[PDB]
């Protein structure tokens, strides 16, 4: 099976550089053209650079000419995109993607997250979003976390372990103006459940290695 | 003092060296072309005689060094000819559109190709191409390059196209003019060839004897024997 | 560039009916070659994109049948026989005859379902916050269809502004609902210098707009 697995993406600072791979297998590398495709949060597809099979013809997005250089090796079945002059707006999940056998995008990798900033890895506050009579409705009552202010992206919200899912929302992140990123979790659940089915909210920030546990009560 | 036909004879085994190495048909032709300056009246018609020589010898070892085919200047395709036979469908429009440069069906470059009178067949175009990008940007030797394009068109994979290869060699000292005039005559009809959707590669490239001999566009051992021979002989036609 | 035009922009189908996307192209995408390189791709809520379509009408391996494209030279149409609910997602156009390689803007491909209004949920600050020196005050509009709903936060019944940021979820894969959170943030020195708050909700199922509001002390 065609797998395409791309590495290298994290957090850069403005004017940093970065070098992301791609890990292809299940066909003969050598002899197709790749490509690097990103797509800025909440955003189109933008395409960013072609390479062909022998390295001999190279194309690039005219906002990344001058920046980014797109390579291979073949023997190592890798494909490479060096990054540098980095810009906010080069913040995006990158994809590699190939025809195998022509210019469209047959074959796309899982992507990976690039951020651009100058903002400080910080882990989330997290609050309760405590269920009221100003939460509840007929038999069902609201409940939720708000995550505020970590950096980058992504943070994980699970509710109980992973073991509530049913009605769980959990919201996009907002970028603040602040630099940072923030965002709501909230779950309905029977209201006769209240006070006795403890509700614990858990939010895992990989790139701050920090994880959170919440209980979130009546008030 | 010395006769023109004493200086040839001086340059007996110089010279039989250069036929012994150069194609056929070229070595032939600059064997005539040598019993042309043997025989010369006049220091003009040696001279021009030599011209030509020079011209075509190294075109000869042009093609040796390059494995392709030596074409006498009679036997050459033109460009016109190169569009009906490997472009057939397309002649038509080439026609039409030659109407105000109608001099461009006639251009006649010392080699015409196309990928795998008649053209030269190439296993790679691209590999020629990438062979004098190379040593231009490896030894500073001035080359002029240019590719047909259709308005903004991609490479593509999942089908071949018919491209042709139009080359451009020469030996004389202005290596940089000859390149830059090549170029420029060429730019109209890789326009033209654009607007046709027929993909072409023009490359020009010149030697001059002041070239380091390892520098050359033609093997070392051919530029020993074009110094030893035809070089001298301008020295010794200009001293007597 | 070559220029993808997408319409519509978003696109609301019943399970079962048809779709079609269009995709007009600034100029022609006819390749001097003899093909046309116009694309289709979905892209699912969370996962990647996926290729539908190459060269205008041939379906790529494996996608399901009821794909499928057509058109020529700049006019070109992406058709869904009969929408599943897996078809959720954004639809684009790309190109790749000319360098650069572009883009369509999208199209959302949305599930249609009956009207539900939302339920309006309020939760005013958490203690833990406001010990921080700040207050975050979130209004909750849950499980509603269609998309479209105002929200404005009033505060001692002065509208707000400069001060909210709203958040919306992807239509919901088993219900075909939009839910959306609206936090308002205050300095907790202006959260207690008033004491009514309020959320005001504005959508189509609810016969008049909702003010859901707490008083602070109570
Ligand atoms: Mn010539
Ligand atoms: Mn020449």
């Amino acid at each position: 099976e065609v797998k395409l697995e791309e590495s290298g993406g994290g957090l850069v600072r403005p004017g940093g550089s970065r070098k992301l791979s791609c890990a292809a297998s299940g066909f003969t590398f050598s002899s197709y053209g790749m490509q690097w495709v990103r797509q800025a949060p909440e955003k189109g597809l933008e395409w960013v650079a072609y390479i062909s099979s022998g390295s001999r013809t190279i194309y690039y997005a005219d906002t990344v000419k001058g920046r980014f250089t797109i390579s291979r090796d073949n023997p190592k079945n890798t494909l490479f995109l060096q990054m540098t002059s980095l810009r906010s707006e080069d913040t995006a999940m990158y994809y590699c993607a190939t025809g195998y056998g022509g210019t469209w995008f047959a074959y796309w990798g899982q992507g990976t997250l690039v951020t651009v900033s100058a903002a400080s890895t910080k882990g989330p506050s997290v609050f309760p979003l405590a269920p009221s009579s100003k939460s509840t409705s007929g038999g069902t009552a609201a409940l939720g976390c708000l995550v505020k202010d970590y950096f980058p992206e992504p943070v994980t919200v699970s509710w109980n372990s992973g073991a509530l899912t049913s009605g769980v929302h959990t919201f996009p992140a907002v970028l603040q103006s602040s630099g940072l990123y923030s965002l709501s979790s909230v779950v309905t659940v029977p209201s006769s459940s209240l006070g006795t089915q403890t509700y614990i909210c858990n939010v895992n920030h990989k790139p701050s290695n920090t994880k959170v546990d919440k209980k979130v009560e009546p008030k | 003092k010395k006769p023109i036909a004493l200086i040839c004879a001086e340059l007996y085994k110089p010279f039989q060296d250069l036929f012994a190495a150069l194609p056929k048909d070229c070595s032939e032709e600059c064997q005539t072309l040598f019993e042309d300056i043997r025989n010369s009246e006049s220091h003009a018609s040696a001279w021009s005689s030599a011209l030509r020589i020079k011209g075509v010898a190294y075109e000869g070892f042009f093609s040796l060094t390059n494995s392709w085919r030596y074409i006498p200047e009679d036997l050459k395709p033109t460009l016109g000819m190169a569009i009906q036979t490997v472009f057939p469908d397309k002649f038509e429009k080439f026609l039409e559109r030659t109407h105000l440069h109608p001099e461009y069906r006639d251009f006649t470059p010392d080699y015409l190709m196309c990928r795998s009178i008649a053209v030269q067949e190439v296993s790679s175009v691209s590999a020629v191409v990438d062979r004098f990008k190379s040593k231009s940007s490896e030894k500073g030797r001035p080359i002029r390059q240019e590719e047909s394009r259709p308005k903004t068109e991609s490479m593509q994979e999942d089908i071949e196209v018919d491209e042709l290869l139009i080359v451009e060699v020469g030996y004389q000292t202005d290596i940089e003019g000859k390149v830059i005039s090549d170029i420029e005559k060429w730019k109209g009809v890789v326009n033209l060839m654009s607007h046709l959707g027929i993909k072409v590669n023009v490359l020009t490239c010149a030697d001059n004897s002041q070239t380091p001999r390892t520098d050359w566009w033609i093997d070392e051992k051919y530029v020993r024997l074009l110094l030893n021979s035809i070089s001298y002989l301008f020295k010794e036609l200009l001293e007597n | 560039q070559i220029v993808l035009s997408q319409s519509p922009l978003s696109l609301p189908v019943s399970l079962g009916d048809q779709a079609s996307i269009s995709c007009r192209s600034s100029q022609s995408l006819l390749h001097s070659n003899g093909n046309t390189y116009l694309h289709w791709y979905l892209q699912k809520p969370g996962q990647s994109p996926k290729l539908l379509i190459y060269k205008v009408s041939n379906r790529f391996s494996g996608v399901p049948d009821r794909f499928s494209g057509s058109g020529s030279g700049t006019d070109f149409t992406l058709k869904i026989s009969r929408v599943e609910a897996e078809d959720l997602g954004v639809y684009f156009c790309s190109q790749s005859t000319h360098v650069p390689y572009t883009f369509g803007g999208g199209t959302k491909l949305e599930i249609k379902r009956t009207v539900a209004a939302p339920s309006v949920f309020i939760f005013p600050p958490s203690d833990e916050q406001l010990k921080s020196g700040t207050a975050s005050v979130v209004c909750l509009l849950n499980n509603f269809y269609p998309r479209e709903a105002k929200v404005q936060w009033k505060v001692d019944n002065a509208l707000q502004s400069g001060n909210s940021q709203e958040s919306v979820t992807e239509q919901d894969s088993k219900d075909s609902t939009y839910s959306l959170s609206s936090t308002l943030t205050l300095s907790k020195a202006d959260y207690e210098k008033h004491k009514v708050y309020a959320c005001e909700v504005t959508h189509q199922g609810l016969s008049s707009p909702v003010t859901k509001s707490f008083n602070r002390g109570e």
